């Protein structure tokens, strides 16, 4: 489908690909 | 967090779906 490999806000990127655009988060707290 | 869980081998659209609003 969409996946790949690569680390970070690239991941984000895949978000925009996957789930859509407009503002899209992170949950987790550390 | 997706930040690694990709950065290691191969990542589906549901741990993606996960993080997101």
């Amino acid at each position: 489908f969409v996946n790949q490999h690569l680390c970070g806000s690239h991941l984000v990127e895949a978000l925009y690909l996957v789930c859509g655009e407009r503002g899209f988060f992170y949950t987790p707290k550390a | 967090g997706i930040v690694e869980q990709c950065c290691a081998s191969v990542c589906s659209l549901y741990q993606l779906e996960n993080y997101c609003n």
